[PDB]
């Protein structure tokens, strides 16, 4: 048992390493270069910056059981741990930890609809319709997590931590983070179907492409997951049911960051052209 | 007729080209390496010009 | 037939053509071998005007050499102020295709033209604050070039119908127009008195026109390609060109030859804009690979290359008191470098 | 002295870059169109609440190897084909293969009908049946018409990748607006590199 | 300067052959695309054949495929066009035109109004 799920508590950890490291020097090449400032870029920094905050969050959980296993279990000292979870900080840290999860479905989410509104509507001004896309990203997922926290602190604040077996209350962070989900399908099978309508005109070889760069950009392995990955919908004689969705929203954050800088071929043109401005000197 | 025209202008024009007279290359070469170095005493681009009187620092 | 004057027209251009070889007595290489060089020349650009959508086609500096105009595809006309990295003004323009732009000496008026084959002067010094239109100089077929003010009054335009002009602008008609290129003109350089200029055009040849007489001068067919680029020494005694054939040629109007070509192998792409620097010792040459490389104009080996820009290099001006280089380019950015 | 001409001079800046912003929303809304067969004839429309500009040029020689790269940045190329068809091959080719006319697309539209003469491989050819009309004109006409749309797609199926796109058609304000949709939506899917 | 003086031409049979050379002077001749172009008379100028700067791409006009080759010879700097089996219908002013710019693949060079890189012309009648 332990075996196995040690070893995925461990690509949990390290697969949020590698994705918010790649994540700051996909955050440092598209800043740095003056000339990769699109409007579609700050819309890739602001869902890098959001990927990031999300990997704190899991930083933080690892270290805190780390911190239990080393330090709480012979040193036999408990107060700290007591005060915290019933103050104040808990309830805050916590608010904070779900944004951080919450603002990362909604910026995978205004990436999808500001594709689509290239490939669809492409009538609109890109100087105010950015600043829209700042505030459903950032600003609508406070609207459904801080009457999260609200209700939280009025019920059910006996552990900021824990949760009962009550699920009307958790239609406020499930609920409106299964909407994103929900649309970025929806904009998922239409820029594909746009993208076959561009190869009416080897797209299987071809395809295999495009739909596997789609797939971290508008986080559509959480759909995926969810309907072919069931396996009698419960925990059953089974490895890799469990493994693969914690493994493919983990390297998410590396996958956004490849995909969408590094092997961007007009990220690439920006190394071959400031490397002969150096090779000159 | 511009055929015959156009190629009486184009045979005046290598007359009055023809009826100049030409300085020779050493001579004019040496005319152009005399204003460059009686004048790199106040070129910019080419001495280093000090940071507090460069205006564009 | 013609030929009772077509070889008559080759056999002038025989002798013209060993009148020059009479006259080349030794070259610039071996003139100027013990000058000692430049060195290398550095220089970082200290400002990027920031204001323009689409490709700019030209800019000219101020003779305060501290603003300048440029012009846009998008159908603009922004005054700069370099110092302070300002728009001073920005005028629109009734067409959005122009290709060349120009500043007064006096500093009053900025010309602009393009392909509505339609020169328009605008009154920068109005009493109203708006800049509007002083006049419009239509009697050009086909699409303008260049245009370079003489003074307030007088401007001189080439154009796409392979003839330039001479402007009377309070009265709009043209004083003056100068023939004799086959094909269009593409670029024109006044001389220091302003009492000569050349003008490049896409026959390969270089013409050297009196502006008060209306004639030309001299002839000069160096060159391979079509000439984009043309500007006159400081002395006034020489002049460099640009073409599409990736050489420029430093030309010569007393000697009546080419002096020196400016080439590299690693070189293939044409240039669109030369400049000389104060002196006259470094020719900058504006490129198609999207740089500016810098010539040293007697020694004829590349002293600094200018790379910053992103685009296609089409303009490129040296300050009137040799502190500046201001290249703009196709992505609608102008550098000024030091 | 030393804020009386300096910040009023960022003042007159900027109220001219809140004109700026007023004239960036203008000109990425506008289409500009390039039509070839004063000296530019613009010509505005609209199709479905998007505008579109189309500059015809008017009193131009017929040398254009130095104005044509004024029209690197329109959206699309409106190449009008009415000897004088092999004149259109070659001019087709020139735009295709520029430099600078490299990533602007070609819409492409033909018009006569009633050769054998310029064109001797065309008497050893017939029409692809995968490709029909429908109201039914002619069987000979539409082998001819079909003809030279692959004489003009064999220039834009040689080497010219995807960064610039031939649209043929035979003939109208609609099939731009359709074209003009399709090089947009194309660039877009580049620039995501998803095509 | 660019100086292109193309030979051969005259009078010939209609179904006799023709070889029209063309001496370029003043640039490097490994760098362009040749052309020939050809004018009718009481016609414009039509385009005749081409040949790429190597010789590897080689195109001619549907009239003239078949009876008409082109070549080159960098060496010496001379375009020819042999031209066999003639016909009533090829006689024209044959020019020697060149792409204005090296390097390039696009050309524009049958104008009425004056192309500057092309040659006087050799008289072909039948
Ligand atoms: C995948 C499992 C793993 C993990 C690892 C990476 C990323 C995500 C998840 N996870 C680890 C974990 C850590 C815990 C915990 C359970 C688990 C289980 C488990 C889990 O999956 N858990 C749920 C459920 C969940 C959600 C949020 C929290 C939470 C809330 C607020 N603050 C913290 C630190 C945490 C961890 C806890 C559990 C969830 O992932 O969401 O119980 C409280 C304890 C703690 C100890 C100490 C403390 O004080 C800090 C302190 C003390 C003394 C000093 Cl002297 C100093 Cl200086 C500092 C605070 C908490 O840390």
């Amino acid at each position: 048992p332990e075996e196995q799920l040690l070893f995925l508590y461990i690509i949990y950890t390290v697969g949020y390493a590698l994705s918010f490291s790649a994540l700051v020097i996909a955050s440092a090449i598209l800043l740095g270069f003056r000339h990769l400032h699109c409007t579609r870029n700050y819309i890739h920094l602001n869902l890098f910056a959001s990927f990031i905050l999300r990997a704190l969050s899991v930083f933080i959980k690892d270290a805190a059981l780390k911190w239990m296993y080393s330090t709480a279990a012979q040193q036999h000292q408990w107060d700290g741990l007591l005060s915290y979870q019933d103050s104040l900080s808990c309830r805050l840290v916590f608010l904070l930890m779900q944004y951080c999860v919450a603002a990362n479905y909604y910026w995978l989410l205004v990436e999808g609809v500001y594709l689509y509104t290239l490939l669809a509507f492409s009538v609109f001004s890109e100087q105010w319709i950015f600043r829209l896309y700042v505030s459903i990203g950032w600003g609508v997922p406070l609207l459904f997590v801080v009457p999260w926290g609200i209700v939280k602190y009025l019920y059910e604040d006996e552990g900021c931590w824990t949760r009962n077996s009550n699920m009307n209350y958790w239609l406020i962070i499930r609920l409106p983070i299964l909407f994103a989900i929900g649309v970025n399908f929806l904009i998922f099978v239409r820029v594909i179907c746009i993208v076959v309508s561009k190869l009416k005109a080897d797209i299987k070889c071809r395809l295999a492409k495009s739909t596997l760069t789609l797939i971290p950009l508008l986080g559509t392995h959480e759909v995926i997951f969810a309907f072919v990955m069931d396996e009698h919908a419960r925990g059953t004689l089974r490895f890799i049911k469990l493994f693969t969705e914690l493994s493919f929203t983990s390297f998410q954050g590396l996958m956004v960051a490849i995909l969408y800088c590094f092997v961007n071929n007009e990220v690439q043109l920006e190394f071959r052209k400031s490397w002969e401005r150096w090779r000159l000197e | 007729t511009a055929s015959i025209a156009q190629a009486r202008k184009l045979v005046e024009q290598l007359k009055m080209e023809a009826n100049i007279d030409r300085i020779k290359v050493s001579k004019a070469a040496a005319d152009l390496m005399a204003y460059c170095e009686a004048h790199a005493k106040e070129d910019p681009l080419l001495t280093p010009v000090p940071a507090s009187e460069n205006p564009f620092r | 037939e013609l030929d009772q004057l077509r070889q008559e027209a080759e056999q002038l251009k025989n002798q013209i053509r060993d009148a020059r070889k009479a006259c080349a007595d030794a070259t610039l290489s071996q003139i100027t071998n013990n000058i000692d060089p430049v060195g290398r020349i550095q220089m970082r650009t200290r400002r990027t005007l920031r204001g323009h959508l689409a490709k700019i086609y030209a800019m000219h500096w101020g003779t305060d050499s501290r603003l300048l105009v440029s012009a846009s595809q998008d159908g603009k006309l922004i005054i700069w102020d370099s110092y302070t990295t300002n728009k001073v003004h920005a005028i629109p323009l009734r067409s959005s295709w122009v290709m060349t732009c120009a500043y007064a000496p006096s500093g009053n008026y900025v010309a602009c033209g393009g392909l509505d084959n339609i020169c328009s002067i605008y009154n920068l010094k109005t009493r109203e604050g708006n800049v509007r239109v002083s006049r419009e100089l239509a009697g050009h077929t086909g699409y303008l070039s260049c245009c370079r003010f003489l003074d307030d009054n007088q401007i001189v335009t080439s154009s796409g119908d392979t003839t330039c002009a001479l402007w009377d602008i309070e009265t709009g008609q043209q004083t003056t127009t100068f023939t004799g290129h086959t094909g269009d003109v593409m670029s024109l350089s006044l001389a220091p008195d302003t009492r000569l200029f050349v003008s490049g055009a896409c026959d390969a040849s270089a013409k050297l026109w009196d502006v008060r007489e209306g004639m030309c001068r001299q002839t000069f067919t160096g060159h391979e390609s079509d000439i984009n680029a043309i500007c006159f020494f400081p002395n006034g005694n020489a002049f460099a060109t640009g073409s599409d054939d990736a050489t420029c040629r430093l030309f010569d109007l007393r000697a009546d030859q080419e002096l020196m070509t400016y080439s590299h192998d690693n070189i293939i792409c044409g240039i669109t804009s030369v400049s000389f620097s104060k002196s006259g010792r470094l020719l900058l040459a504006g490129y198609d690979d999207f740089n500016c490389n810098v010539w040293d104009a007697l020694k004829a080996d590349r002293a600094g290359v200018l790379a910053g820009h992103d685009n296609r290099v089409s303009c490129l001006g040296v300050t009137d008191d040799g502190m500046a280089v201001a290249t703009g380019s196709w992505d609608s950015f102008l550098k000024i470098w030091n | 002295d030393q804020r009386n001409e300096e910040k009023a001079q960022r003042e007159a800046n900027k109220k001219i870059e809140k004109q700026l912003q007023k004239d960036k929303q203008v000109y990425r809304a506008t289409h500009r169109l390039l039509l070839l067969g004063s000296g530019i004839f613009e010509t505005k429309f609209q199709v479905d609440k998007v505008n579109f500009h189309m500059f015809d040029v008017g009193a131009q020689r017929d040398e254009r190897r130095k104005w044509i790269q004024c029209f690197n940045d329109v959206t699309a190329i409106i190449f009008v084909v009415a000897n004088r068809l092999q004149a259109a091959l070659k001019l087709f080719d020139s735009i295709w293969n520029n430099k600078w006319l490299r990533d602007t697309s070609v819409i492409l539209f033909l018009n006569k009908q009633d050769i054998e003469d310029y064109f001797p491989e065309f008497a050893r050819y017939t029409t692809p049946e995968d490709a029909t009309p429908e109201p039914g004109e002619d069987p000979r006409v539409t082998r001819a018409k079909y003809f030279i749309r692959d004489e003009f797609l064999r220039i834009s199926t040689a080497s010219g990748d995807g960064r610039h796109y031939c649209y043929p058609h035979f003939t109208n304000i609609r099939r731009v607006f359709n074209d003009c949709r399709d090089i947009i939506q194309r660039m877009h899917l580049r620039q995501y590199e998803l095509l | 300067q660019v100086q292109l003086q193309e030979s051969g031409g005259g009078l010939v049979q209609p179904g006799g052959s023709l070889r029209l050379s063309c001496a370029a002077s003043g640039f490097t001749f490994s760098n362009y695309k040749m052309n020939w172009v050809r004018q009718a008379p009481g016609k414009g100028l039509e385009w005749v054949s081409d040949i790429s700067q190597s010789g590897a791409s080689i195109s001619y006009t549907g009239s003239v495929k078949g009876r008409f080759t082109i070549s080159r010879d960098n060496a010496k700097n001379t375009l020819y066009l042999q031209m066999n089996s003639l016909k009533p219908e090829d006689t024209a002013v044959y020019y020697c035109a060149r792409c204005p710019a090296p390097f390039t693949r696009d050309c524009f060079d049958v104008t009425s109004t004056t192309y500057a890189y092309r040659g006087q012309g050799t008289q072909v009648t039948v």
